[PDB]
């Protein structure tokens, strides 16, 4: 993923 | 090699405002990705992308996993609120 989309958004 | 800090949010509708990243394999850190313009986290101006989160709401996570930081993050969502200690290098 591009570094904004990676990981769990909270 | 880290300053601390420790950080309040109130939760906007649309969450806190930042990715987390990390804490997937043992020993992996848990730490901050993206943060979103004009959310909780950015608003407040204290958080950056790259800091080490190793305590919610006072429980720690130094060395646990993804799945634990975020059922935290949830739980905190629930209470509209959070506590965030990170650790940065410096």
């Amino acid at each position: 993923l591009p570094f904004e989309l990676r990981g769990h958004l909270v | 090699d880290y300053q601390e800090q420790d950080i309040f949010l109130w939760r906007k509708e649309t969450g806190f405002g930042f990715r987390i990243l990390g804490g997937n394999e043992p020993g992996e850190p848990i730490y901050i990705g993206h943060i979103v313009p004009l959310g909780a986290a950015d608003t407040d101006g204290r958080l950056r992308s790259g800091d080490e989160l190793i305590c919610v709401d006072g429980t720690p996570v130094i060395g646990k996993s993804h799945q634990l930081v975020v059922q935290l993050m949830q739980q905190a969502a629930k209470q509209g609120h959070v506590n965030l200690t990170v650790r940065r290098k410096v």
